[PDB]
RNA sequence: UGGGAGAGGGUGGUGGAAUUCCCGGAGUAGCGGUGAAAUGCGCAGAUACCGGGAGGAACGCCGAUGGCGAAGGCAGCCACCUGGUCCACCCGUGACGCUGAGGCGCGAAAGCGUGGGGAGCAAACCGGAUUAGAUACCCGGGUAGUCCACGCCCUAAACGAUGCGCGCUAGGUCUCUGGGUCUCCUGGGGGCCGAAGCUAACGCGUUAAGCGCGCCGCCUGGGGAGUACGGCCGCAAGGC
C-alpha cells in the first residue's frame, strides 16, 4: 500500500441533498479499489482563480487514503465519470519539505 | 442609442495599423476606428498620428452614443499603443483604468518564418 | 519496485553462511531478480530501447560472476545455475 | 535591479511541497501569475524548483492563477 | 544496508494560454500586407469585440551561464512500469579486472510502406511584387511532409571537430548534487582563470591537448572521387 492523497474540486452549487449524495459514491469507488481514509479535509466553498466548468467557484474535497499502486489509476477513472465531480487530482504523499523555517 | 454612459475602450496595435474599439459595460462593441477608417491607406495607418486620430475619431463616435467613463484595454505592440492610450487621454472621455492584456500562448502554434530563425 | 522484503529473502535463500551479504552466488541469484523483471517489462513496452540497454548491462554482468564461478568452484557453478533456469 | 524586499524574508516557516497553502504561495507571483524569478523569490536552487512543480501542480486545482493581466500602466 | 538529485526511458490520463474553423450577440467599412506596393479577404457584413463549441499541435513564467542520458537526444501536470548514477557505513565476495576485430542493438532531420490524423507551418506548385532577368530574397495562397501506430531506412558540422580505462603532476574562482563536528573539510558533476609541462601557433592546463601504461579505430600530397567496378544491405531513395 502507498499513501496517496486525492484533491477533488467539484460543483459549488450543489445541495446538500446530493452534496452527500456525490460522498458516497466517492467512498464507494474510494473502497471498491482498496483506498483507506485518513487525514481528511473538507475546507469546502472557495473562489477559483480561474473559472471552471463555467463556474467561478469549487467546493473542495481533500483526502488522504493509503491504496494498491497498480490500482490508482483506475480509482481515477472512476472517480471522474461524476458529473459534479469536475477535477480529480491524486497525488503521492511526501514528507513536508520545509524551507526557511 | 441606448445611452451607454459608461464602458470599455479596446486598443489594437501592430506594426501595421491601429484600430480602437469602444465597447458597452461588457463586451458588445458600439463605435470604432482604424487608420483605414480615417484618411490613411498605405503604411501611414501604423505611424502613431493616424493611431491618435483613429481614437480621437473612435471616441467622439461615442461621445453621440452619450459615454463619460472608459476601460481602456490595449493588445499589441507598435507606434500607436501608448500613443492611442495618450490620445483618449485627452479627446473627452474618462479613463478609469489600463490593463495591458496581449494575448501570448503558452507556446503553441509554429510561427510564421517571418516570425521565427530561432530554433 | 522491489521491496526490502523481496529482496533480503533471496540474499538468504542463496547466501553460504550468516552475512554473506554479496557472494558470487548472492550476486547472481539477485541479478537474475532484476533481469527477470526487466525482462517481463520489455516483453510489453518494446519502445522502452533504455532500459533495455540497462539488460545488456546486467545480462553481461551476470554471465561475467558465472564464469569466474565455473572456473574457482565448477561445482558451485553447476549449483547455482541447477537452480536458476540459467544457461538452457 | 531588483532593490525592494525579497519573497523569502517577506515570509516564515512554510512548506514548498504545499500545493493547498494558496494564500502563502500567492506570494510568488508577479503582477502576473507567472512564476517568480529566483532571484526575487530569495530561494535557492532546490528550492526554486519544488516550488514550481508545487506552484503549477495547484494552479490545475484551481487554486493559483496561469495569468493575469497587467494592471496599472 | 541506509540516505540523495535528475527535461534518463515506455504506457495511460489530464491542464491552461494561443491559432484555425463553426454557432450566436453587438457592430460597420475596411482588413491585410510592404521599403513602397500589390495579389488576397470583406456589405452573402470581414477586420476589432463578447459568449459558446470542435479540433490538432506545442508547452509561457519557472529556466540558468542549471540538470539527466552511452550517443542521437530529453523540459506543462498526475499515476503506473523501468535504466543509469552520487554519497555514508566500512558490513559480504576475493582479482571476479580493462579494452574489444567480427556479431548484435540504439541511432537527429529528411525520406519510404500500410493505416489514421490534419489547427498552425510549409519543399513542389499557383499568384502578387522586385529586377535588365528573378525559375530568389519580400507579400498572398498552398500539396507532400510536419502528428500518431506499425514496419523500413542508418545518414549528419551524428562536434568538445578531442576513443575507452587507470595512475601521477600548484592553486584560485563560480556553480549543481551528497556526507560532516557546516569562518569551513570531504565526495561526485558543470564552468571560467591559471603551476609545472605541452603545442607550429591558437590554445590545452586534476573535466589535459601534461608524465605514463593497456586495448581498439584511423591517417600517409592535391584533383579524378566518396566516382567506377565488385560484393553486401535496402521496397526505393540509397547506404557500407
Ligand atoms: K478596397
Ligand atoms: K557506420
Ligand atoms: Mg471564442
Ligand atoms: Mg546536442
Ligand atoms: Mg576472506
Ligand atoms: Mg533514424
Ligand atoms: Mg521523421
Ligand atoms: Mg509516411
Ligand atoms: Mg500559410
Ligand atoms: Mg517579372
Ligand atoms: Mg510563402
Ligand atoms: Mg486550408
Ligand atoms: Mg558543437
Ligand atoms: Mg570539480
Ligand atoms: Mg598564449
Ligand atoms: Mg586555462
Ligand atoms: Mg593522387
Ligand atoms: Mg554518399
Amino acid at each position: 500500500m502507498r499513501r496517496y492523497e486525492v484533491n477533488i474540486v467539484l460543483n459549488p452549487n450543489l445541495d446538500q441533498s446530493q452534496l452527500a449524495l456525490e460522498k458516497e459514491i466517492i467512498q464507494r469507488a474510494l473502497e471498491n479499489y482498496g483506498a483507506r481514509v485518513e487525514k481528511v479535509e473538507e475546507l469546502g466553498l472557495r473562489r477559483l482563480a480561474y473559472p471552471i466548468a463555467k463556474d467561478p467557484q469549487g467546493y473542495f474535497l481533500w483526502y488522504q487514503v493509503e491504496m494498491p499502486e497498480d490500482r490508482v489509476n483506475d480509482l481515477a477513472r472512476e472517480l471522474r465519470i461524476r458529473d459534479n465531480v469536475r477535477r480529480v487530482m491524486v497525488v503521492k504523499s511526501q514528507e513536508p519539505f520545509l524551507a526557511n523555517a | 442609442k441606448r445611452q451607454v454612459a459608461s464602458g470599455r475602450a479596446y486598443i489594437h496595435a501592430s506594426y501595421n495599423n491601429t484600430i480602437v474599439t469602444i465597447t458597452d459595460p461588457d463586451g458588445n462593441p458600439i463605435t470604432w476606428s482604424s487608420g483605414g477608417v480615417i484618411g490613411y491607406k498605405g503604411s501611414r495607418k501604423g505611424t502613431p498620428y493616424a493611431a491618435q486620430l483613429a481614437a480621437l475619431d473612435a471616441a467622439k463616435k461615442a461621445m453621440a452614443y452619450g459615454m463619460q467613463s472608459v476601460d481602456v484595454i490595449v493588445r499589441g505592440t507598435g507606434a500607436g499603443r501608448e500613443q492611442a492610450i495618450r490620445a483618449l487621454q485627452a479627446s473627452g472621455l474618462q479613463v478609469k483604468s489600463i490593463v495591458d492584456d496581449t494575448p501570448v500562448p503558452h507556446n503553441g502554434c509554429r510561427p510564421k518564418k517571418k516570425f521565427r530563425k530561432a530554433s | 519496485p522491489i521491496t526490502k522484503e523481496e529482496k533480503q529473502k533471496v540474499i538468504q535463500e542463496f547466501a553460504r553462511f550468516p552475512g554473506d551479504t554479496g557472494s558470487t552466488e548472492v550476486q547472481v541469484a539477485l541479478l537474475t531478480l532484476r533481469i527477470n523483471r526487466l525482462s517481463e517489462h520489455l516483453k510489453v513496452h518494446k519502445k522502452d530501447h533504455h532500459s533495455h540497454r540497462g539488460l545488456l548491462m546486467m545480462v553481461g554482468q551476470r554471465r561475467r560472476l558465472l564464469r569466474y564461478l565455473q572456473r574457482e568452484d565448477p561445482e558451485r557453478y553447476r549449483a547455482l545455475i541447477e537452480k536458476l533456469g540459467i544457461r538452457g | 535591479p531588483s532593490r525592494k524586499a525579497k519573497v523569502k524574508a517577506t515570509l516564515g516557516e512554510f512548506d514548498l511541497r504545499d500545493y493547498r497553502n494558496v494564500e502563502v504561495l500567492k506570494r510568488f507571483l508577479s503582477e502576473t501569475g507567472k512564476i517568480l524569478p529566483r532571484r526575487r523569490t530569495g530561494l535557492s536552487a532546490k528550492e526554486q524548483r519544488i516550488l514550481a512543480k508545487t506552484i503549477k501542480r495547484a494552479r490545475i486545482l484551481g487554486l493559483l492563477p496561469f495569468t493575469e493581466k497587467l494592471v496599472r500602466k
